């Protein structure tokens, strides 16, 4: 009769509790999940998921994610932003942009342990 | 640092990379899904 | 040199102590806010760990 469903993102939850039916925009055709469905994992498209609840109706917009289905439980691993390749690459290049520096060195620089040990003793005296 | 308690902040290092009876129906392909999920998992433990 | 300079220095240190006392409570509140934001991300991590596990098997 009623299947447990949770909409979840990396930062926070979006929905939880029992539901009657779940309609989702999967990668290859739409899906209608009802209690007792067979095991199914599926990549979602940017769009809304409709959750029918014992008769009232709920609607939530999603930007991507993974739909995990079991007979008892339905998990929606919802993304918080569009994962398009141009956006994906842009933020990586911004990290490289800031990372750039005037004294990159060879990569074998060491023996700075003395400075960290000198400060550690001062930090003991402070408390 | 890891929040051991209000009075303890344990510095730590952990490896991000490298890491039943039924079977899931896979859309579009199992390889496509594994490649996407592994990226969501590493980005998640970094945010944590 | 005299009592006037010492009196000014005791007032100088007393002003800083009241704001450092407030900042400890301000920090405790923010610590509680960062601890709930820690717990609002566990579900996405524990379930995907299971999915990536079975999908590989």
């Amino acid at each position: 009769i009623t299947v447990h469903c949770d909409i979840v993102s990396a930062e926070a939850e979006i929905f939880s509790g029992l539901v009657e039916m779940v309609i989702a925009h999967g990668a290859l055709g739409d899906l209608g999940i009802a209690p007792g469905h067979a095991p199914l994992i599926t990549d979602l498209k940017p769009g809304p998921i409709r959750l029918v609840k014992q008769g009232e109706q709920e609607v939530y917009y999603i930007s991507g994610g993974f739909l995990e289905v079991q007979p008892n439980m339905v998990k929606v691993l919802a993304d918080t932003v569009v994962r398009a390749g141009d956006l994906d690459e842009a933020a990586a290049q911004e990290a490289l942009k800031a990372a750039e520096k005037a004294l990159q060195g060879k990569g074998a620089e060491f023996d700075y342990s003395a400075a960290a040990a000198r400060l550690a003793e001062a930090a003991a005296q402070l408390r | 640092n890891k929040f051991v308690n209000t009075m303890t902040q344990k510095p730590t290092v952990e490896q991000l990379i490298p890491l039943h009876h039924w079977d899931y129906l896979y859309e579009p392909d199992a390889k496509s899904l594994l490649d996407g999920l592994l990226v969501r998992y590493v980005e998640s433990q970094v945010y944590q | 040199a005299g009592a006037k300079e010492i009196r000014s220095k005791i007032a100088s240190i007393k002003s800083t102590q009241k704001i450092t006392n407030a900042m400890e409570k301000v920090a405790v509140s923010k610590m509680r806010k960062a601890q709930m934001r820690m717990a609002a991300g566990r579900p996405y991590a524990e379930r995907i760990r299971q999915v990536i596990g079975h999908l590989a098997n």
